[PDB]
RNA sequence: CGCAUUAGCUAGUUGGUGAGGUAACGGCUCACCAAGGCGACGAUGCGUAGCCGACCUGAGAGGGUGAUCGGCCACACUGGGA
RNA sequence: GGUACCUAACCAGAAAGCCACGGCUAACUACGUGCCAGCAGCCGCGGUAAUACGUAGGUGGCAAGCGUUGUCCGGAAUUAUUGGGCGUAAAGGGCUCGCAGGCGGUUUCUUAAGUCUGAUGUGAAAGCCCCCGGCUCAACCGGGGAGGGUCAUUGGAAACUGGG
RNA sequence: CGUAAACGAUGAGUGCUAAGUGUUAGGGGGUUUCCGCCCCUUAGUGCUGCAGCUAACGCAUUAAGCACUCCGCCUGGGGAGU
RNA sequence: CCGAAGGUGGGACAGAUGAUUGGGGUGAAGUCGUAACAAGGUAGCCGUAUCGGAAGGUGCGGCUGG
RNA sequence: CCUCCU
């Protein structure tokens, strides 16, 4: 796959020793196809390349795919991780990616172009948005649900 | 709360307080009553002009007026601007901004209601200190 | 005669002592505006019973009339149910 | 009289079957659920109690269910009565709402057609 | 609409009968009878307020406002009467 | 009111502005001060090299104004019905007995208040808005709709809630 | 008098959702004459630990899990339990 | 006859103000001690009582958030 | 026992 990477944040963190404060940088990087695949990234409290390496692993480990009915997700979903709570709500065409900051990064590199998204708790909350995008894959498009249920696609939808 | 509880006792909003209470009370001479009126400025008479030390971590002599307004409430208000704008016991107009350093000073004296200076030859937005633009 | 009827109500007789008169209590279940629960509302009324037939428990129907006193506004059209004790 | 929690709890731990005290509407819910493909059969026994037979819902006949991740929520004692017009759809399709009617249930089309929204599930 | 750090209120008060008055129904007024009526679903009291079309804001639920313009109401130096 | 508008010269002459430029939010350097003088929506600047102060030269928005103060809604899923909580962050009543209230197992029959549903009447005009047209488009005016009701009246349905 | 860190800092009721191991008072059933051992089981009382939950610590059939009913309480710190 | 205004009276309620007085808040560099945080040098804290310039001390019961 | 202010 052909990944694009986006830098969410770089916070200087610190450990204290007898000498004083010893500083490292923890980078957080989203990576994705712009076509259904996107990765978390951690940054190993050191640099951005370290973040990219872990991001590109997490794209294929965690979000095996981001389900996409057209230019939007199949259904409305609430992604929760810890005190992360994202509402991801499917939009009409030409709506845009209406989302805040770290959430936008995920949904842009996932290739989602039309979505409404409210954050209900905030602090690099990509894990929560990741859990929802996986929760869509629990009931992606309609092929699985119909196959899971024992139905047709047009039977299920209408 | 249970729905039954919410019916029995509703929700109650937080009462938000104004940051400038003195500009909210009007007055009537006849009834001798404060009235609820949303004023942007209040005229007053300076009862005391002097200086005061700011709180930590700052040090200064911050020039201020104890002012007696038209509504009859006595406030403290900051004399803004570089150079001696302190003035003496005299009529003045007041504004609604706190001086973070000075505890109790919740109002500025508006520069331009009378003889003022402020910062002369201001770089931009030359309208905050009563700085009449020269030609 | 093609007459449009006045607003008609039905309820239990809570008061009766007032001669030529009753209190009919139209209990009902109005939804609370915000929370949407059916709350047990009860509107008292003041209707007229000339004969003094009605008593405690009677689920009578009453119809609007001319103001038959200060408070009275209805007549006892019929005693539908006749509760006893 | 909450089969939903009984289902959720067993569904969480991937149980094969569960025995839920039978009632007419709990019977009529299990069949609505069975429309997908849960329950194979039950065992009606000599009635001592009115529900001892249970519902015997068996959604996990094999090791893993093809129909897994069953989820319900909208069941409060505060009554929620749907308009035939404004019947909701769970997840915009991919989920059903057991809308109790005088004569009908299920989809949005089965509201303006059938009528009484009544109960509303998810 | 707010306040229970306002819990009891009412005595033409509540109903009757009669008489009078009113364009008009009626404790509307009075006579004579009873003893009622209201209230924890908040009476009563205190505070605040003209109400509404609307207006501002908001995804919406809601929240706030009710100058200008239209409708209903009330008032016309203060108070009473025809 | 010899006022709008036209012609025609003198002719683009008469018609550019204010505010902002740490970050939020796209936008820096001299000098003079030296915890002074002053600044400040928030975090915070100044104690003798101040990209946030005094001055001096320098730049993104909207467009004769824009700064400042005041009020309201938003952001604030921050009174949470939608849509929050209570072991340790604020929050379980010290514990009972209980009146009212709230809530209530299964079947069946019947009822039909709630629930649902059809039909009919009104909810002015303006405004905002659906198609939207006209006035050169507009900063504006017309018609036909729609919303508008915990609303009547009446006829059904009867699973669920309520009554027998 | 009416308060305590009156504490499990955990309201009451009901159902549902792996196991393992003590212990208190019972019950049933094994081959056995009992004792004893073993199996099962009810109601307590502890410890460990699944799933799930949690900001984390931890909770975990004696839930802080999944649900429903009802009650009590919270809404930045001070000022002030004044 | 009713009757506005007025008069008289004793109460109710609300605001302003008052010698003096009470704590409270705030305030770069005041005085006294050192109560708490470590076993904080007597584990701390809760209720109550009492005593003491002041933090606090001591009794009784309770809690572990020793 | 105490350890000025920024
Ligand atoms: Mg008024
Ligand atoms: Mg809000
Ligand atoms: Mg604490
Ligand atoms: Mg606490
Ligand atoms: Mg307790
Ligand atoms: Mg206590
Ligand atoms: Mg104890
Ligand atoms: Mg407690
Ligand atoms: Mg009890
Ligand atoms: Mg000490
Ligand atoms: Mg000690
Ligand atoms: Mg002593």
């Amino acid at each position: 796959l052909e990944l694009e990477e986006r830098l969410v944040t770089v916070n200087r963190v610190a450990k204290v020793v007898k000498g004083g404060r010893r500083f490292r940088f923890a980078a957080l990087v989203v990576v994705g196809d712009k076509n259904g695949h996107v990765g978390f990234g951690t940054g190993k409290a050191q640099e951005v390349p370290e973040a990219i390496r872990k991001a590109v692993e997490d794209a294929k480990k965690n979000l095996i795919e981001v389900p996409m009915v057209g230019t939007t997700i199949p259904h409305e979903i609430i992604g929760r991780f810890g005190a992360g709570n994202i509402l991801l709500k499917p939009a009409s065409e030409g709506t845009g990616v209406i989302a805040g900051g770290p959430v936008r990064a995920v949904l842009e590199l996932a290739g989602v172009a039309d979505i409404l998204s409210k954050s209900l708790g905030s602090n690099t909350p990509i894990n929560m948005i990741r859990a929802t995008l996986q929760g869509l894959s629990e009931l992606k498009r309609a092929e699985d649900v119909a196959k899971l249920r024992g139905k047709s696609v047009e039977e299920l939808l209408g | 709360p249970t729905i039954n509880q919410l019916i029995r006792k509703g929700r109650v909003s937080k009462v938000e307080n104004s940051k400038s209470p003195a500009l909210n009370k009007g007055y009537n001479s006849f009834k001798k009553e404060h009235t609820n009126v949303s004023s942007p400025q209040k005229r007053g008479v300076c009862t005391r002009v002097g200086t005061m030390t700011p709180k930590k971590p700052n040090s200064a002599l911050r020039k201020y007026a104890r002012v007696r307004l038209t509504n009859g409430i006595e406030v403290t208000a900051y004399i803004p601007g570089i150079g001696h704008n302190l003035q003496e016991h005299s009529v003045v107009l007041i504004r609604g901004g706190r001086v973070k350093d000075l505890p109790g000073v919740r109002y500025h004296i508006v520069r331009g209601a009378l003889d003022t200076a402020g910062v002369e030859n201001r770089a931009q937005g030359r309208s905050k200190y009563g700085t009449k633009k020269p030609k | 005669s093609e007459r449009n009827q006045r607003k008609v109500y039905q309820g239990r007789v809570v008061s009766d002592k007032m001669d030529k008169t009753i209190t009919v209590v139209v209990e009902t279940y109005k939804k609370h505006t915000l929370y949407g629960k059916r709350v047990k509302y009860s509107k008292k009324f003041k209707a007229h019973d000339e004969n003094n037939q009605a008593k405690i428990g009677d689920i009578v129907k009453i119809m609007e009339t001319r103001p038959l006193s200060a408070t009275k506004r209805f007549r006892l059209v019929e005693v539908v149910e006749e509760a006893v004790i | 009289a909450d089969m939903l929690t009984r289902i959720r709890n067993a569904n969480m731990v991937r149980h094969e079957k569960l025995e839920i005290p039978a009632s007419k509407l709990k019977r009529e819910i299990a069949e609505i659920l069975k429309r997908e493909g849960f329950i194979r059969d039950v065992e009606f026994v000599e009635d001592s109690k009115q529900g001892i037979i249970r519902v015997f819902l068996k959604y996990g006949q094999n090791n893993e269910r093809v129909i897994t991740g069953l989820k319900r929520i909208s069941k409060p004692g505060l009554r929620v009565y749907a308009k035939s017009n404004e019947v909701p759809r769970v997840l915009n399709g991919l989920g059903i709402a057991i809308i109790s009617t005088s004569q009908g249930v299920l989809t949005d089309k089965e509201a303006r057609a059938k009528q009484a929204g009544g109960e509303v599930l998810a």
